[PDB]
């Protein structure tokens, strides 16, 4: 039962058929040439070895034909003519079919070797050079705080050469595997038991969004059937399909399972421009990582706009110096001193409060939400000194030496 | 006489490290800073640090210098200039070998990676060469395989921008590095002679004769002006024939395909000093263009010098290309679309007299055409 698959059957048939016919034909020519021809009383003969005949048949069936060795008996020459008509067809068909079978092999098989203390995120669904490049340039962006998260792409396909180049440019922090989240064996390979999250990307430009949503819902069903407690973040194209994954037995927003519905968001950003014209642009720019970078060709209105695009949303713990301020005092402080715009606070279960009135105090260890140019800029609100150590207000000087 | 000492130096350095790795794996099977070092060395060999970006460039360039010293040693004929510089390059390659060893995820799969063999077959022989006062030619040609890193270098840099340029440079440098390598391998076997006959059966081929003979055999021309005569060189030629006929017969057509898939009507309309021009686009074909031109350029109209500039997202058929050549003085054609501002600039439409948009009157549906 050892030769299990159709391609292994075909492979072993081709190789052993070729070798047995080649060895046989070499013995046949060796007989004819060393015999000599009977018509000439065996006087016309050559003392070839078997190995010279085996070589000469390879050199002729490949059509190279050096003529360092050649047949000279009339029987050996008529055998070479018959051999040429048969074995050129064999060589020219067998060698390409061997090369095809040896070429049709998985290059991204194998398993994710979980490093001793690093986190990883599994990514699947619509994986292509366009989706991966846009994902990685936001995920690995330098304006985020430095964190060692490995990205592990899982997809049922070979990378295109553009994507394979991109994967090699991120070799230290991005890995790719052939397979599908529909197989428990592939989920084990990617080590999803101990992934930090799984991200399911959607083809936003598919011919039909319900087939795309149905596929992505089946992926979450598969991922959570394998292990219920992995955080799944999924992209959905239609709002009514979000009901189906809310009804999955093991889906829970309180663990951070999350359906980013493209239609829900798109139309809600647009509805916001009906209330406050242009707010779709303000808010959409606020949720992708970008850094400012002037050019001399840029008009002054574009330099103002582009300086604004360099800012995005961040979260930090407010320092002990904010404790028992009212929210308006904390927002004045962050802005006027730290150059940071404070929008909101996570009030201790816990609840998100946006621009709350003087009636709320900052607690100890309050998470605040900020607009700033980078995470490393927002860290001023965490390092912010006692007032004794930050009177000078040249804000680059704020640093962890607060006491 | 002495060859087995050089060969042994590569085999003992390979085998001892493999044994150490197997013992270490069995010990830790039965019985931090290293991850920071692994990821640092990984960022180096990936060209992510500037020092990496260099180190990688130096490894590449010094591998080419080492290969050229091998060509000089092969075209010619321990106190010599050539043995000295190639030893210095071998010491540098040994440092890079340890940097890859650190960067690799598995030490065992690393000790069998192709360039680890290139290192085993070169550094230890280069030490033995000065030690025995003998510049052995040996397996040094294997450094040609470092040419095969060029697609990675040009991908660690952002320069190799498109899938066809990636495929092109991969095919060309893979072919050239394998051909140069196989020529060095045959040169070793034929000039060595066969060990079964006490090295008495031998040929004094040059490297260049082997390089030529491999081209003449992989193309299947096979003149037989040169041929292998040692049993090892002949069995190598048999193995080479089974492999490299497939390479030549697939690579040369794919190179010709990539070189053929190039825009022939790119470039830009050079606006003459006082002539007018009309841009024409939409349904452009031999049928539409011939009917248009024979009315537009007709002799019953008054003589006016108007250039016609066809803009279309396609290559002309041979009938249309003939028609364009018959009107060469007053008709020009460009690949592109009026849907691109760059193509509209090429046709110079800022200072065209008019733009004519022709319609396919015989389309399957007139609303998609409109
Ligand atoms: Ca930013
Ligand atoms: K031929
Ligand atoms: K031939
Ligand atoms: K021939
Ligand atoms: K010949
Ligand atoms: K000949
Ligand atoms: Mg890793
Ligand atoms: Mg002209």
């Amino acid at each position: 039962n050892v030769l299990k698959t159709s391609t292994l059957i075909r492979l072993v048939q081709l190789v052993v058929s070729f070798v047995s016919l080649w060895l046989t034909a070499a013995g046949f020519l060796h007989l004819l040439e060393n015999s000599g021809d009977p018509f000439f009383d065996f006087g016309n003969a050559q003392h070839l070895t078997y190995w010279e005949c085996l070589y000469f048949l390879m050199v002729t069936m490949s059509t190279v034909g050096f003529g360092d060795i050649f047949a000279t008996t009339v029987l050996g020459r008529t055998f070479v003519v018959i051999f040429i008509m048969i074995f050129i067809g064999l060589f020219a068909s067998f060698i390409p079919e061997i090369a095809e079978i040896l070429g049709k092999r998985q290059k991204y098989g194998g398993s994710y070797k979980k490093e001793r203390g690093k986190r990883h995120v599994v990514v699947c669904g619509y994986i292509t050079f366009d989706s991966v490049s846009n994902f990685l340039k936001d995920f690995l962006h330098k304006d985020r705080e430095d964190v060692d998260v490995e990205i592990v792409f899982l997809h049922k396909g070979l990378p295109g050469l553009e994507l394979e180049g991109l994967l090699k440019r991120h070799f230290t922090q991005v890995e790719y595997f052939w397979g599908s989240v529909m197989d428990a064996n592939d989920l084990e390979r990617v080590k999803i038991q101990e992934a930090d999250a799984c991200l399911v990307l959607a083809n936003k430009y598919c011919q039909d969004p319900d087939q795309e949503d149905a596929a992505n819902i089946m992926r979450v069903i598969s991922i959570k059937n394998y292990h219920s407690d992995i955080k799944v973040i999924v992209q959905l194209l239609q709002y009514h399909n979000k009901a189906y994954l809310l009804n999955i037995p093991s889906w829970d927003w309180k663990r951070g399972d999350d359906a980013v519905c493209v239609a829900e968001l798109k139309l809600g950003f647009i509805a916001q421009s009906c209330l406050a014209p242009g707010f779709s642009t303000l808010m959409a720019n606020l949720f992708t990582m970008r850094s400012y970078k002037p050019t001399p060709e840029m008009s002054q209105w574009q330099t103002d706009y582009m300086r604004g695009t360099g800012m995005e949303m961040y979260t930090e713990y407010l320092s002990s110096a904010f404790n028992a301020l009212t929210f308006p005092e904390a927002a004045e402080l962050c802005f006027s001193k730290l150059k940071l715009l404070l929008l909101a606070i996570e009030v201790r279960e816990s609840t998100l409060a946006i621009n709350p009135g003087p009636k709320v105090k900052i607690e100890n260890a309050t998470q605040g939400f900020f607009i700033a140019e980078s995470a490393e800029e927002v860290k001023r609100a965490f390092y912010y000194c006692k007032n004794c150590h930050a009177n000078v207000s040249d804000v680059r000087q704020i640093k962890k030496c607060k006491c | 006489r002495q060859w087995y000492s050089f060969l042994a130096s590569s085999l003992v350095t390979f085998g001892s490290g493999l044994v150490v790795i197997i013992i270490y794996r069995i010990v830790l099977w039965l019985c931090g800073w290293m991850t920071e070092a692994k990821d640092w060395a990984g960022e180096l060999i990936s060209g992510q640090t500037t020092t990496g970006r260099i180190l990688v460039g130096l490894v590449f360039l010094l591998s080419i210098a080492s290969l050229i010293i091998y060509f000089i040693d092969a075209s010619t004929n321990s106190s010599s200039t050539t043995q000295q510089v190639d030893l210095a390059f071998n010491v540098f390659f040994m440092i890079y070998f340890f940097i890859r060893f650190v960067a690799a995820n598995d030490k065992l799969w690393f000790w069998v990676e192709l360039f680890s063999f290139v290192d085993y077959f070169t550094i230890p022989p280069s030490f033995v060469a000065i030690y025995l006062d003998r510049n052995w030619l040996g397996l040094r040609f294997l450094r040609a395989l470092q040419l095969m890193s060029i697609p990675d270098i040009l991908t660690y840099l952002n320069v190799l921008k498109t899938s066809t340029l990636i495929r092109l440079v991969q095919l060309v440098v893979s072919f050239v590095s394998l051909w140069l390598t196989a020529a060095g391998f045959l040169h070793l076997l034929e000039n060595s002679g066969d060990p079964f006959f006490d090295f008495g059966n031998a040929q004094h081929l040059t490297y260049w004769e082997c390089l030529y003979f491999l081209m003449v055999t992989m193309s299947t021309v096979g003149f037989g002006d040169i041929f292998a005569t040692t049993v090892l060189g002949r069995t190598f030629v048999v193995i080479f024939i089974m492999i490299f006929i497939g390479l030549f017969a697939s690579f040369i057509p794919e190179i010709a395909e990539i070189l053929g898939k190039r825009q022939k009507y790119g470039g830009s309309y050079k606006k003459e000093r006082g002539k007018r021009h009309v841009v024409v686009c939409g349904y452009i074909t031999f049928d539409s263009v011939s009917n248009f031109l024979k009315d537009f350029l007709h002799k019953d109209r008054e003589d006016v010098d108007v250039e016609i500039v066809f803009l279309h997202k396609g290559l002309p058929g041979l009938e249309l290309e003939g028609l364009l050549k018959r009107h060469f003085t007053q008709v020009e054609y460009f690949w592109g679309s009026v849907m691109d501002a760059n193509d509209l600039e090429r046709v110079k439409i800022q200072e065209a007299d008019a733009c004519l948009v022709l319609a396919n009157k015989y389309c399957q549906d007139p609303d998609q055409e409109d």
